[PDB]
């Protein structure tokens, strides 16, 4: 609702939602590691990648 | 007219024609500690205007520490407009209190009521200090939480609007001493005094960094407010909207805390990864299936002023069948366009709104005796979906 | 067309203005030689830049911390030049090079998004005005950078990532590192001129490069599917230096502002528009009018349709102008005096 | 047809000529100092449409 | 009668204000030349750029709004000077507002000019004919601008004149005519109360 | 001019009793910006409308002046009403009144039982109702796109 109050020209854009899915990853595992591993102590989580 | 002599005579349609016109649903109102550069309250048209006409900084004028000049800046930064400025000058004296209500009436446009403070013990001073009959004649009051636990005591419950926490900037803005209102000329006057509130000063600058640069979030949402009401209708919900220029909350929030605040009508600002910063809650301190959601009490305050307005210039015109269609047409005309936005629910006008003006509908022999003229205006509201339900069945 | 600014601290101070450039001759008349900006700028004419802008803070010499080059682009003035200089597209800002990344502490990972945030609101003083903007070092900061921002303007921002290393040389022997918004810069003019705004800037071969101040394999987390993806220059086997990603900093998957051309264009259609609108500003609201608007529009947009520009077999499917007493309005908006045209696009994919 | 102020003050006539099918127009000569930023500055002068 | 209040000031003015009364009287005349006798002379501006010399609050007004009312010249911040308020020093019903008072006066001055030039006209059916018929047509052009309410005619006026049924036998052997007129005046919307749901 | 006006300071004065304001501009040099009168409602809020009544009862009114004792019958009402339609439609033609058929943008109506009754003719009154759909500036130009 852009409100006129000087003359001129005014500019709008459709702000109204666009829906649509998106796929996400369905594979993305968690591995349990045991409490003596130091690899792991002393951090919340590992991210590896390769 | 009377013709008298021979000739030509020419006569102008002077019968009322009326139209309802759409105003400004956004313009806030900030009351706080400000320094005005020049010695009411003062339209602001952007923080380059404020500047101009305001010394911005993290120091009162003498000490105290304000953050009304940082929450302005939010304020403008989350796509706010214009605005308006009430400083308070001195010691916080009851006539202050009593003439708060009255200033803010005389700006016409005023349509929410902020306080930038960050003291609780001022923020209460200045919410009890707007009368009932204030924020009953069409003004939105957005308050701070000051406890995640309990909701804020309030007046007018239905027209007010809590959020909570408070949210967190990295730098403040420091002014030179040539802007601190009594420094550059107490410098060269009298350096021992200088010395002394420079102690104050500074031990005042340490804590600030120390507790870290917590601004009140209600200057945010007010910009928030213009920012929606600009891009969607006064109908959307403040919601789901990102803020800018924001460093962290002040406190985390999970799904299950949250849900408590809600039942109490305490709006949330949560974080989430995939989307940042945003506003979670739309929900005002009223818990009745009307005045629920600030959209719908929102929505009704545009209506009836602006309604009210387009109504001052048939205040005295002829009680008869013509000059009510001619009212009931101008309203139904403002409804049908609300009704075409997305602004009011139902598949056919008949269900989104009714208008009904008559003689023997609305008014009766006596009332039109006495000099009253009734109207009945009904609307359908659109509520936001707070909840979304997805029910997956293996059909 | 895209004309750069360029934001930073000068050997020889100047005024609070920005000067026009043409050549490198016009910056050795203005400047003298050798700096960090300097350099860029120098590599932005020799990729085939035309004219740039260029804005000085300061001194070269004057240069104290990362807080204090964020609290120096915060000042009014710069804001106000930019907005009153009407042709300025591009905002760049090199000087971010000369700071170390020494952790990657919650220190530095806020200190990286006030500079997108302070650079974006430079970006909203005009519209149209698109950020070029730059990463940490490493991936690891990048990608938490990328997540962790959050501001209402990340349709305006786009970063390039790594730093680039040239055949420029001080007078000590060592190779000169440079942001890669300079190179990308001048790309965007050539392609501006040779292909036109809708032409993504991707998939191009840039010039003067040695090779990437990092490698290929580490920036695999830094592109992300749905939003807060990157754009990667990624030197290739047997094909030279190449520009790789055209993605802005858009978060929504759905949204068309999601590619650096589909913003760009948009912007480029929106200013002619309003070029073309302010000779209708007081003419009469009625029927001959809107038929001349809509032959004008009409007429220009279908000389674009046919350059490829727009995503459409027939033009009914290409765009769409409405404007009338019906369609477009009421008649309560004509004694209201306000005329509205509603205009609808569809833009390329790439 | 019009009536022009020319730099003096004419309201006295304005409001005495410019009537309903009199035919004329009036053109008046806005403040001599700096435009006031409130906006209050219309106060000298009649709503007249004329 | 009616009363007005406060008086009124300009620039020209340098010791003595201006009555209100003075002022009053032109609106009168330019109301009923544009909307009519029966339209209130209220809610219009003061033509002559004027002020009020004191000012007038909402609830002041308010307490003098009753009985023996006292019509305001109030100020409004976007539409500058009105006069605000129609009543009479009257209260009841018939003669509250100063358009209905005014109407019935209007109303009987055109009605007695006409009757006239029938003063010693003869006293039977055919003269009933005519002086009902004049007065339908004057009454009917009255409805027709909208100075009496009604969905039809008959709603908004009647006549009545005859042998059986205004004045009697003996009425007539002693030279008497007479005639009944009702009319339904239109009332000023003095209040706008809008309901929402 | 002697002062600059900014755009935010116009759009200050441009309501109600709205001052016009002579402005200047990078690309176009010194304009006049706005066309309001000192009255706000929609019938005379723009100069043009208002204008274009004045203009349009002066001719009118000058044209009339050569009927004034002209017998009061149906052949003088055709006359009249040709004569009004004519300069209504000219009008029409040339941009000045906004509708898509001359019956939506102006209406003349003169006759025994249309504008005036019997009691009227007898007393010498002929009346002419005239409706005008006067075209109004697009003081604000608003462009949306999706």
């Amino acid at each position: 609702t852009t409100i006129t109050t000087y003359p001129g020209v005014y500019i709008e854009e459709d702000a109204s939602l666009s829906l649509s899915v998106s796929s996400s990853a369905t594979a993305v595992p968690v591995f349990a590691v045991a409490g003596d591993n130091p690899l792991i102590s002393g951090k919340p989580y590992i991210r590896i990648s390769n | 007219t009377i013709p008298t002599y021979p000739g030509v005579y020419i006569e102008e349609d002077a019968s009322l024609n009326l139209s309802v016109n759409q105003g400004n649903t956004a313009i806030p109102v900030f009351i706080g500690l400000f320094s005005p550069k020049n010695t009411q309250v003062t339209r602001v048209n952007s923080w380059l205007d404020f500047t101009n006409l305001f010394n911005a900084g993290c120091i009162a004028p003498i000490v105290n520490y304000t953050t009304s000049s940082d929450a302005l800046k939010l304020y403008f930064q989350n796509g706010g407009g214009p605005c308006y400025i009430l400083p308070q000058l001195d010691r916080l004296t009851q006539g202050f209190l009593d003439s708060i209500p009255e200033l803010i009436k005389q700006a016409l446009e005023i349509t929410l009521i902020v306080c930038p403070e960050w003291d609780s013990g001022y923020q209460s001073k200045i919410y009890n200090s707007l009368t009932s009959s204030l924020l009953n004649a069409g003004y939105f009051l957005i308050a701070d939480n000051q406890d995640k636990n309990t909701a804020l005591i309030t007046e007018v419950a239905s027209q007010t609007a809590t959020y909570y926490p408070a949210v967190k900037v990295s730098q403040l803005i420091q002014a030179e001493d040539s802007q601190i209102a009594v420094l550059a000329q107490l410098k060269e006057k009298n350096p021992t005094v200088y010395q002394q509130a420079v102690q104050k000063i500074q031990a005042i600058q340490d804590e600030i960094a120390a507790n870290g640069n917590i601004i009140p979030v209600s200057a945010v949402m007010a910009g928030i407010y213009c920012a929606t009401d600009a891009s969607r209708g006064v109908w959307k919900a403040p919601a789901n909207i990102v803020l800018s220029g924001i460093s962290d909350v002040a406190e985390r929030l999970t799904d299950d805390e949250q849900g408590e605040m809600n039942s109490k009508g305490i709006n949330a600002i949560r974080y989430f990864s995939h989307k940042g910063f945003v506003v979670w809650g739309a929900r005002t301190l009223q818990n009745d299936d009307n005045w629920r959601y600030i959209p719908v009490r929102r929505l009704f305050n545009a209506a009836e002023r602006d309604i009210k307005q387009a109504m001052q210039s048939v205040v005295f015109e002829p009680n008869s069948q013509p000059t009510w269609e001619r009212v009931k047409s101008a309203i139904d005309n403002y409804l049908y366009s609300l009704w075409q936005q997305g602004a009011l629910a139902g598949n056919k006008p008949q269900e989104a709104y009714f208008v009904q003006i008559g003689k023997d509908v609305t008014m009766s022999d006596d009332d039109i005796k006495q000099g009253k003229m009734i109207v009945k205006v009904g609307m359908a509201a659109v509520r936001p979906a707070e909840f979304i339900i997805l029910q997956f069945s293996q059909q | 067309i895209g004309i750069p600014v360029f934001i930073g601290y000068t050997s020889s101070p100047v005024d609070k203005t920005a000067i026009k450039l043409h050549s490198l001759a016009d910056f050795a008349r203005s400047f003298p030689e050798s700096g960090l900006m300097y350099y860029s700028v120098r590599h932005f004419f020799e990729n085939g830049g035309q004219q740039a802008y260029v804005l000085s803070l300061g001194t070269e010499q004057q240069l104290s911390d990362f807080s204090s080059l964020i609290t120096a682009l915060q000042q009014a003035w710069l804001a106000q030049t930019i907005a009153a200089e009407n042709d300025i597209t591009l905002i760049i800002t090199p000087d971010v090079i000369r700071f170390d990344q020494t952790e990657i502490s919650d220190t530095q990972r806020d200190l990286w998004l006030q500079l997108w945030q302070s650079v974006l609101n430079l970006c909203k003083s005009r519209r149209g005005i698109m950020g070029l903007l730059d990463a940490p070092d490493d991936p690891t900061l990048a990608a938490k950078c990328l997540q962790q921002f959050s501001s209402a303007d990340r349709q305006w921002g786009v970063v390039y990532w790594p730093l680039l290393k040239s055949a420029y040389q001080d007078n000590t022997q060592n190779p000169i590192v440079l942001s890669p918004t300079a190179a990308v810069a001048a790309v965007i003019q050539r392609n501006d001129n040779q292909q036109g705004v809708w032409t993504a800037p991707a998939n191009i071969a840039l010039s003067k490069v040695i090779s990437p101040v990092r490698a290929y394999i580490e920036a695999n987390a830094l592109f992300n599917p749905d939003g807060t993806s990157l754009n990667l220059v990624r030197s290739f086997p047997g094909k030279g230096i190449r520009i790789w990603g055209c993605r802005t900093l858009e978060n929504t998957h759905d949204s068309p502002w999601s590619y650096i051309q589909t913003r760009r264009l948009v912007s480029y259609i929106e200013a002619y528009m309003t070029q073309l609108g302010r000779a209708f500003v007081f003419e009469p609201n009625n029927a001959i009018t809107w038929m001349k608007f809509k032959g004008q529009a009409h007429n220009w947009l279908r000389q674009l349709w046919l350059k490829g520009g727009l995503r459409g077999t027939q033009e009914d499917q290409a765009f769409e102008v409405l404007l009338g007493v019906d369609e477009s309005m009421r008649e309560a908006d004509l004694r209201a005096g306000k005329m509205i045209i509603k205009i609808r696009l569809a833009v390329l994919i790439p | 047809t019009l009536l022009v102020a020319a730099g003096e003050n004419i309201t006295t006539a304005v409001s005495t000529l410019c009537k309903p099918g009199k035919g004329l127009f009036a053109i008046f000569d806005g403040p001599t100092t700096e435009l006031k930023s409130d906006g209050t500055s219309n106060s000298d002068y009649d709503p007249n449409p004329f | 009668a009616a009363v007005y209040y406060p008086w009124l000031t300009a620039d020209w003015t340098t010791t003595i204000d201006i009555p209100p009364s003075a002022a009053i009287a032109g609106v009168y005349c330019s109301v009923d030349s544009t909307r009519g006798v029966w339209k209130a002379p209220a809610n219009v501006p003061i033509q002559g750029g004027l002020q009020p010399k004191y000012p007038v609050t909402d609830d002041l007004q308010a307490q003098y709004n009753q009985g023996k009312a006292l019509n305001m010249i109030r100020t409004f911040p976007k539409s500058g000077t009105l006069v605000w308020g129609a009543r009479t020093l009257e209260d009841n019903d018939n003669w509250r507002y100063i358009p209905v008072r005014r109407l019935f006066n209007s109303a009987e001055r055109d009605i007695k000019n006409a009757m006239s030039f029938a003063v010693f006209e003869p006293n039977s059916q055919p003269t009933w004919e005519r002086v009902r018929s004049a007065v339908n047509n004057y009454l009917y052009s009255l409805w027709q601008q909208g100075g009496l309410a009604g969905n039809k005619p008959d709603d908004a006026y009647f006549v009545q004149i005859g042998k059986d049924i205004t004045m009697t036998d003996d009425d007539i052997k002693q030279g008497k005519m007479i005639i009944k007129i009702g009319m339904a005046a239109v009332r000023p919307a003095e209040f706008i109360i809008l309901q929402f749901t």
